[PDB]
């Protein structure tokens, strides 16, 4: 569950932590929060490998851009690159993006799909969630949203998600980029599925286990 | 993977206790040998519902039998009502493997092995299931009609054991039974756990593995 | 699922 | 998807709908299926989202490269450039997009690029899902030589028709109008085209 | 092609290979060597495809034999199935993959060892006591599970090996007309004619 | 083509004490990767002291649950107001499901409580009726991670006693109603934590002579 | 074996303090068209039940007639027809469940969703949900087709767990329906903007509400969007 | 189908049918059964009322039912034919299915149970 | 002819105070014939352990190759490559091969030389990165093995109890699996020293 | 094919289009796709040929026995038997039937069943493969309580569109009026109706 | 079930059949008797689908044994041949067709003399001086075309069976563990034991 | 396997 929100002064993206391969949760607390620049970040879903792959691609390429240029690196130079990239593989990187950033320009806020299809809006969710988190968006978004209430309804959108969606779960990360200020990283902005206390310690008696043979491992030279 | 041989001092039948769904080890505390009565004995290999279900019906026809014929059905007359059974079935996708093993006067010592696709066939050695392969390398390469009950016995357990060993989908423990002319023995419930290191230290065999 | 020795 | 180009007195008026479909879940409701190739050459998509832009972008290339060089292209050099991609790589796209463009020699021009890559050039022109429903409805109440209040109903009118039918079309009835004077774009709401 | 066995001993490695080539309905030939000598001390037993196992068999010799000349020296059985192993671990991810599957038995001079290597068609390399490819292992494993052991002699292998072929000729579905047998020790390679 | 089969999710678990017998279930059921209800119970109180839950394909489940609450029923009026023994009620339930054996109930069938001796007893059916008496079962989809923590903590699996050089194996001993809910509810959040269609709530029912008495705990939503 | 031809879209519901409120769109599509506009899927059974039906609409009107022809069969021999004997909502339901699986056995389902909202006798909130496959849940809110993906988020929110029924009014109960209904017109392909409302008290009774219209809908944000990108026209 | 109940109880607890069946059997030409220390003889009456007869080809008295057991009758010789048929099928049929030939006991209470069951059957005598 | 159950294997990665555990089990099949009982699954590049599960020809190919590579990059760079940068090199290796994957499932498990902080680390086939505190699992019995790790794992165990944990996490996980087991061997890697111990387990 | 039935003032009327195709051949160019159930109710047959054949057939018979025992059904009456073997009989049709009758007490009464068995009763339908190309121009058009000549215009140049566009529609447009009057049939040939 | 052969000669009819029973890769049996006797001089070897096979075997011996007692008389080879083959015309049109090849080898005592009959699953009946099912046809048939003469003794019959069993050996992949040979004459039905 | 919010 990844979404997109556009205040007044900049744009704010957040997402869920859970990464799954097949029913089972693989990683309880992964960062789907990509940096393309330092105030260029994207939001992936998809096939994980292809949405950081990519990322890290554009990225590489949007840095030697800006160096080449001598200028700050544009958000629609990574969503231009990105959109070509995925449309070239005909879908097969299955890498579905909200690309958001502020630049000379302003402040954007986009959606990239695996084809190579891109979309503008004010707000946009992408994910199994996006219709949990759509939902939410639909209901409370409105013109004029400051920062505070930006990042208020971006997190709910992605809470719609983590309860109502098995694809989606534990925490909220976000990532704020105000115009004229550093983009603010907020890792683990939410942390509403803290595991409770466990009934029993399981910390075995030692020599529980039984053991064939020790040997000393060299790992120096 | 199960088995049963004759030899002079009567049957040995030997099973594994392992059920899979898949590459799911399901269960290891199965029994796959079911006692149909005092001198009758039934294997189980194949679909775990197929095997139970049809077999302790097998039992209750083989008591409807004794009571309207005052007389122990034969291992042979025992054994078509199974195969007569599995043959209307034929083609329905009814997966068993199974061996009647038993003692009449009249017979003396029988094993008849019974499939799901009907075949009937009488014989002294037979090895059913997924390791049926691994039991016959043992059992052949170390079968006389003249080992004694004990070796017997123990050529029984080791066969499953070797099997338990190499396939994946057979282990758990080993199900022991002797039929003599006096009815069904059984010689207990052997967990491979145990019984492949008491096995291999006692034997000297299994040199393949890190001891 | 159905078990399957 | 609901686009349509109609040719009138002082120009061309390009209308679309702005629904984006994945399935029966509508992924975009304010897309704009109106896209600029050139200053007075704009064009209208229809098909896969990924395909069409992706033309769009390279015609938009190829005309800004003539101007470069030879100066501002006609409406029909813009439809031969759009039809060369579409026809040469038939087998891997699914466009179907309306080219309608204002010359001051030409005046008003519409050519329309269905899926096999041929080109028709037309005085108005219908395409997407939503325009089975509305040939009916503009072969009737087309007129040529119209005025821009006239075509901007006769667009309204049949887009609403086309919405109101087709579940793959809806959102707002955007609108360019090209003529000498110049870019015009107009939105019209849910809550005026619905109850026409 | 079907059954190919290895059991590794003391002071040697023993390959048994079944002599039949089948096709269709028709026992073409019962007296085929599948087998190639790599080097002096290096012998490769090969199943699998028709066409493929020899090809395959002959290039893998023609390349340790290019080396031996360049070198005027002899690879080491574990250096020749490392090499093995690369080209079918290339092949699976061929055009046409080499559908072959060897035994390596080779005796290492430096190390007065005999080696046993099974390599699969996929390049899945293993160095084991005893080795099977096909249909053989499921009965022989259990076996030579049983029956081996460590110390045993070439005469005690030959008898081992002896009790495999018994029971594949009494339990295997298909005609193989026997095996040809090939002993790899510290002298090099010598076969058995009356098996 | 029409499916008739669908995946509602969720998983149970029955462990048997010397004098008592818990069935635990999750109280999530799903479709998809949509959550229908977050308290949909589907561990059944049947009578004569038998708890019974058929976790997979909830349309089944409940078919299952249904006739069999129905079969001892008439097991009442057929044979003068005898209880149903729990080995009987296994036996009934293996007909009930080999009955439908060429169209399955698409479901894992657990059942527990006290035997004729009065000992915990807890039986574990496939979709299509072999079953087995067990100390320790789990079934439905985090079977594959709870079951492997049971053989280690309930039956002692792979545990010898220190200092023994692996020769003396953990000897067996039935557990507490205290200690067999600790492992209940630990198996219950470690499925939550790694197991998507597992969460919401807890629901144990314990089998004892007295009766049948309930306990609820709450699981994350997430 | 069956294939839907006529089909209606998500059907919408939940509890509140006193009662239940349940809401489904007046639309009948013939796939991608937006074909029949006059069609009720909410459909009374007395005054203390509304069955809500999604999917197909030739095996809604087979419904249809089946609680018809129920009414009728309770009115027989029964003089307490219209007090004690009066057909309860997990009457109805239970029937419904028993059908819906019965078909889905004979492999030729009834193609639908359905939810069954009402209040028993004893004044206690009855909404369970049951679909071709014969799958019967209940939860203070239940929705079918999309309604289940947006709409459930939206009024889970309201009504989180059990506790929170109590604390519910029917004022923000409806206002949370409403806002769904909104939602879904945005977001389903296959919804319209007319529908049908209806409230099961225990205090009131049963409220029908017809010809509903969504409206204090946002759309002037749309204006400001231009091109797919880079596009500044 | 007739369904007719012929063979019914009468008030003093006979069912007449049945009985009437026994005087077919008392006019029937007589058969003896006597079986000795190693084997059994079945002698049988040929009534002498019919001369230019057939021996050949007639119907033979003592009919083989397996190749180890006999069947002799008295009363309805087109009565006899049906039993004979049955038994001779059966016979068969327990060889397929058991592996081994009928008993005495065994052929004789299915030829009894088949009788029986024509004595509470609707639409026969 | 699914290439990651063919051969089937585990390897599963524990951290502990100052200390990291990894452990595999020892079985090398094809389907059902068990065929080698000495097929290791964790190999090491200096103080990096890497473990991987799947098919066979993959994980000894994926040994020699990261061999080639942490050997270059030593030569060049005049130092041990760390666990940080190991896992980066694998991510870009199997990714590098995203429509033609190595079958594999790997997990890298050190103590960076300089922080003296533990770090483990699991990859999908096509070079997706996991990274965790706690635990990795991988191979055919991996959801038996996530089930074993969550509810016997606790954070910040000594080297010998970590020893106990990771052992009966694999050992139970590897029992409810028919393509795993036939033996087990477990690394303890403390900052300078790494004791490896062989699983006495049951050979069925 | 392109068929619709309309409701006004003194009773409804029925319209058709007469083409009955093979593929792209025309098998018929004069088929009569408007059929007698009853006096005064009356159906229009889209889909298989042989399969509205067989069902119109039976309605006619189940009808005439109805009117033996209980006097003139209700097209509502006559709709519920067509919908009954629609319904029934789903998996095994492809028949699209609109059911149009005239009562005394009910007036004009127009029931569509299309392929599902579902029964809709609408102010006017319009089914068939030509039905598509006039949503938009019938929905524009038709207004309640119309005259009988404004009726006849509006069916006219609703199927000459549906005719224009839909190759799987031609021919001539027959006509059914069913007023108090009594039953009056109308034809009219592509001469008129392709030039309006 | 494979290898089942039958040769008419002067005065007697001589079955052969193989004794392998395999499933799998395991040989299961390798003394397996595929023939029953139908009447005292009608003998039926078979071959085809497992189970199918001895069903229908025992099937049509229960009713050729039912029409012996009934009638106190033995039917000719001819008219059981015909009998089996309405029997299997009847079965291959059934919902699931007896999947079952034979011979009927017969001496017919009112002509006196020796009947071969070759039916396969379809019934499709032809009296032959030598017939086969399977694979065996393609290797005996032009072997007994060469070597067979129609006044041979049931010594040189036997001999020329070994010659046929000998070429099967050689040239067939499977090992079907050689064959029950029973012969069929004047004096009724014997088994030759040592072959 | 493959890791897929
Ligand atoms: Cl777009
Ligand atoms: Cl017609
Ligand atoms: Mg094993
Ligand atoms: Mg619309
Ligand atoms: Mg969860
Ligand atoms: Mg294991």
């Amino acid at each position: 569950t990844i979404v997109g929100v556009k205040f007044n002064n900049g744009v704010v993206i957040a997402a869920d932590t859970r990464s799954t391969q097949g029913p089972i949760v693989a990683d309880k607390n992964c960062a789907k929060l990509h940096r393309i620049s330092p105030k260029i970040w994207c939001a992936g879903a998809g096939t994980a490998a292809d949405t950081e792959a990519v990322t890290q691609l554009i990225g590489s390429n949007i840095e030697l851009h800006s160096l080449y240029t001598s200028r700050e690196p544009r958000v629609v130079s990574a969503l231009q690159m990105l959109k070509q990239h995925l449309f070239k593989y005909q879908g097969h990187i299955g890498a579905y993006l909200i690309v958001a950033g502020v630049d000379p320009t302003g402040s954007h806020l986009f959606s990239i799909h695996a084809h190579g299809s891109t979309d503008v809006g004010y707000y946009l969710s992408l994910g199994s969630g996006s219709l949990a988190a759509m939902a939410v968006l639909e209901s409370h978004w409105k013109q004029d949203l400051t920062k505070e209430e930006a990042i208020k309804l971006a997190s709910d959108a992605i809470q719609a998600g983590i309860w109502n969606d098995l694809g989606s779960g534990s925490n909220v990360d976000v990532c704020v980029m105000e115009i004229g200020k550093d983009a603010e990283y907020l890792r683990n902005y939410l942390t509403p599925n803290v595991r409770e206390e466990k009934q029993k310690s399981y910390k075995f008696p030692r020599g529980t286990t039984a053991v064939l043979k020790e040997s000393i491992v060299n790992i120096c030279d | 993977t199960t088995l049963a041989f004759r030899f002079q001092g009567g049957i040995i039948v030997a099973v594994d206790s392992r059920a899979t769904a898949g590459n799911w080890v399901a269960s290891q505390t199965v029994k796959k040998v079911i006692e149909i009565n005092p001198f009758l004995l039934g294997t189980m290999a194949g679909g775990a519902a197929d095997c139970q279900f049809w077999e302790t019906w097998l039992g209750s026809q083989c008591r409807l039998h004794e009571l309207r014929e005052k007389e122990r059905i034969s291992v042979a007359a025992a054994s078509k009502i199974l195969s007569n059974l599995v043959y209307q079935y034929k083609g329905a996708g009814l997966s068993m493997g199974t061996m009647i093993c038993g003692y009449t006067r009249k017979e003396g010592p029988t094993i008849y092995y019974v499939d799901s696709d009907g075949t009937r066939l009488k014989g002294d050695i037979f090895c059913v299931g997924s390791g049926q392969t691994f039991a016959y390398g043992v059992l052949d390469s170390n079968y006389k009609w003249d080992l004694s009950v004990e070796d017997a016995l123990y050529l029984g357990k080791r066969s499953i054991l070797a099997a338990a060993h190499r396939d994946a989908y057979s282990g758990g423990s080993v199900n022991l039974y002797h039929v003599t002319e006096d009815g069904w023995i059984y010689h207990g419930n052997h967990d491979v756990g145990e019984l492949f290191w008491k096995v291999k230290e006692e034997e000297g065999s299994f040199n393949n593995v890190i001891g | 699922x159905f078990l399957x020795x | 998807t609901s686009i349509m180009a109609v040719t009138f007195k002082d120009g061309v008026i390009l209308g679309a709908d702005s629904r984006t479909t994945t399935g029966a879940y509508i992924a975009n409701r304010v897309t704009d299926k109106l896209t600029r190739v050139h200053d007075k050459i704009w064009c209208c998509r229809s098909g896969s989202a990924a395909d069409t832009q992706a033309i769009a972008d390279i015609v938009q290339y190829h005309l800004e490269l003539y101007t470069s060089q030879y100066g501002t292209p006609s409406t029909e050099t813009a439809a031969s450039v759009f039809k060369e991609l579409c026809y040469e790589n038939k087998d891997n796209l699914t466009a179907g997009i309306i080219v309608a463009g204002y010359d001051d020699k030409n005046k008003g021009e519409v050519y329309t690029i269905p899926l096999g890559g041929s080109v028709h050039k037309l005085p108005y022109a219908i395409a997407g899902s939503g325009s089975t429903f509305i040939y009916g409805y503009c072969d009737k109440n087309f007129r040529e030589n119209m005025s821009k209040e006239e075509t901007v109903d006769f667009i309204k009118h049949s887009l609403s028709q086309a919405i109101k039918w087709d579940g793959s079309s809806g959102g707002v009835i955007r609108m360019v109008v090209l003529t000498a004077a110049g870019v015009e774009r107009l939105i019209f709401y849910p809550d005026e085209y619905e109850q026409l | 092609m079907d059954i190919i066995l290895g059991i590794r001993v003391q002071d040697s490695v023993i390959l048994a290979s079944s002599k039949a080539v089948t096709r269709g309905i028709s026992v073409l030939k019962d007296s085929d060597d599948k087998t190639r000598q790599l080097s002096p001390h290096t012998l490769m037993s090969f199943a699998g495809e028709a066409g493929d196992t020899v090809q395959f068999a002959e290039y893998i010799q023609a390349n340790i034999q290019l080396y031996s000349i360049r070198e005027d020296y002899e690879l080491s059985p574990q250096a020749v199935s490392s090499f093995v192993r690369q080209e079918l671990a290339k092949s699976i991810r061929s055009r046409r993959p080499y559908q072959v599957n060897v035994l390596i038995g080779g005796y290492d001079k430096k190390k007065n060892k005999p080696e046993l290597y099974q390599i699969d068609y996929l390049g899945t390399k293993v160095e084991l006591p005893y080795g099977a490819h096909g249909y053989s292992g499921f009965y022989t494993f259990s076996l030579l599970d049983h029956h081996y052991r460590p110390d045993m002699t070439t005469e005690e292998g030959l008898d081992l090996l002896k009790l495999c072929v018994q029971e594949l000729e009494k339990r295997m579905p298909m005609d193989f007309k026997g095996v040809i047998v090939k002993i790899v020790d510290k002298d090099g390679i010598r076969q058995v004619d009356d098996f | 083509q029409f499916n008739p089969y669908g995946d509602n999710g969720g998983t149970i678990l029955g462990i048997a004490g010397e004098d008592f017998a818990v069935l635990a279930g999750d109280t999530r059921n799903i479709t998809d990767y949509s959550i229908n209800s977050r308290y949909e119970p589907k561990v059944f109180d049947c009578g004569d002291n038998i708890v019974m839950s058929a976790n997979g394909f909830a349309a089944d489940g409940d078919a299952l649950v249904k006739r069999f609450k129905n079969s001892v029923k008439w097991y009442h009026f057929d044979h003068n107001d005898k209880k149903l023994s729990i080995n009987s009620a296994a036996r009934n339930i293996q007909h009930l499901l080999y009955g439908k054996r060429f169209f399955p109930y698409y479901v894992h069938t657990i059942i527990a409580g006290l035997d004729e001796d009065g000992k915990g007893a807890v039986y574990s059916f496939d979709p299509v009726g072999s079953y087995e008496r067990e100390q320790c079962r789990a079934g439905g989809a985090a079977a594959s991670l709870i079951m492997p923590f049971l053989d280690n903590q309930v039956n002692f699996k792979n545990q010898y006693e220190p200092g023994t050089n692996g020769k003396v194996k953990k000897p067996l001993k039935y557990l507490s109603v205290e200690e067999v809910i600790k492992l209940v509810r630990d198996s219950f959040t470690s499925a939550t934590e790694r197991h998507i269609q597992v969460g919401d709530g807890l629901e144990i029912l314990i089998v004892t002579k007295d009766g049948v008495r309930k306990e609820f705990y709450e699981l994350k939503r997430d | 074996t069956q294939q839907p031809i006529v089909t209606g879209t998500s059907v919408i519901s939940m509890k509140y303090d006193n009662g239940v409120i349940i809401a489904a769109d007046n639309l009948g599509s013939y796939g991608s068209l937006l074909r029949f506009n006059g069609v009720e899927r909410l459909i009374p059974v007395g005054d203390n039940t509304v069955v809500g039906i999604s999917g197909d609409i030739s095996d809604m009107q087979h419904i249809e007639r089946l609680l018809k022809d129920l009414v009728t069969e309770n009115a027989y021999d029964n003089p307490l027809a219209d007090a004690e004997e009066a057909l309860e909502p997990s009457y109805i339901f239970e029937y419904l469940a028993t059908v819906m699986y019965q078909r889905r056995s004979k492999m030729n389902p009834l193609w639908n969703a359905i939810i069954v909202a009402g209040v028993q006798s004893n004044g206690d909130q009855f909404l369970r949900y049951v679909n071709l496959l014969g799958v019967t849940y209940s939860s203070p809110t239940l929705a079918t087709g999309f309604g289940a993906h947006m709409a459930n988020p939206l009024l889970r929110k309201v009504v989180d767990r059990e506790s929170d029924i109590p604390k519910t009014t029917v004022q923000v109960a409806e206002e949370a329906i409403v806002n769904a209904m909104r939602v879904l017109y945005y977001r389903d392909a296959r919804s319209s903007r007319n529908f049908s409302l209806a409230i099961i008290d225990k205090n009131t009774g049963l409220t029908f509400k017809k010809n509903l219209q969504v409206e204090n809908m946002k759309w002037d944000f749309a204006k400001d969007i231009k091109g797919y990108g880079t596009q500044k026209i | 189908g007739y369904d007719r109940a012929l063979s019914i109880f009468s008030p003093d607890g006979h069912i007449f049918q049945v009985e009437y069946a026994l005087e077919a059997v008392k006019r029937g030409t007589c058969a003896v059964g006597v079986k000795g220390k190693n084997c059994v003889v079945l002698g049988c009456e040929r009534r002498s009322t019919l001369k230019l007869q057939d021996t050949r080809i007639t119907p033979s008295k003592v009919s083989k039912i397996d190749s180890h057991v006999v069947l002799s009758f008295s009363g309805l010789n087109a009565d006899s034919r049906i039993l004979i048929e049955k038994a001779r099928v059966e016979a068969q049929s327990h060889r397929l299915t058991l592996e081994d030939p009928v008993t005495v006991e065994y052929l004789t209470r299915y030829v009894a149970g088949v009788q029986q069951r024509y004595t509470q059957s609707g639409g026969v005598r | 002819s699914d290439p990651s159950s063919i051969n089937g294997g585990i390897v599963v990665a524990m951290t502990g105070k100052d200390c990291v555990a990894i452990a595999c089990d020892l079985r090398l099949g094809s389907q059902s014939l068990g065929v080698s009982n000495k097929f290791e699954k964790i190999f090491h590049y200096g103080h990096v352990f890497l473990g991987i599960t799947g098919l066979a020809t993959d994980v000894t190919t994926l040994n020699e190759m990261f061999r080639y590579k942490t050997n270059l990059y030593k030569l060049k760079e005049e130092r041990a490559i760390e666990p940080e940068t190991f896992t980066q090199l694998v991510s870009s290796s199997l990714y590098e091969r995203r429509f033609g994957p190595y079958f594999v499932g790997p997990v890298v498990a050190g103590i960076n030389s300089k922080s003296g902080k533990p770090f483990i680390a699991g990859f999908d086939l096509i070079g997706c990165i996991d990274e965790a505190k706690d635990f990795i699992v991988s191979g055919t019995a991996s959801d038996q093995l996530f089930g074993m790790c969550e509810s016997l794992y606790e954070p910040n165990l000594e080297p010998e109890d970590l020893f106990e944990t990771i052992s009966q996490a694999l050992l139970n996980a590897a029992d409810r699996d028919a393509l795993s087991g036939w033996g087990a061997v477990v690394y303890i890697i403390k900052k300078d020293e790494v004791v490896k111990r062989y699983l006495k387990m049951r050979q069925d």
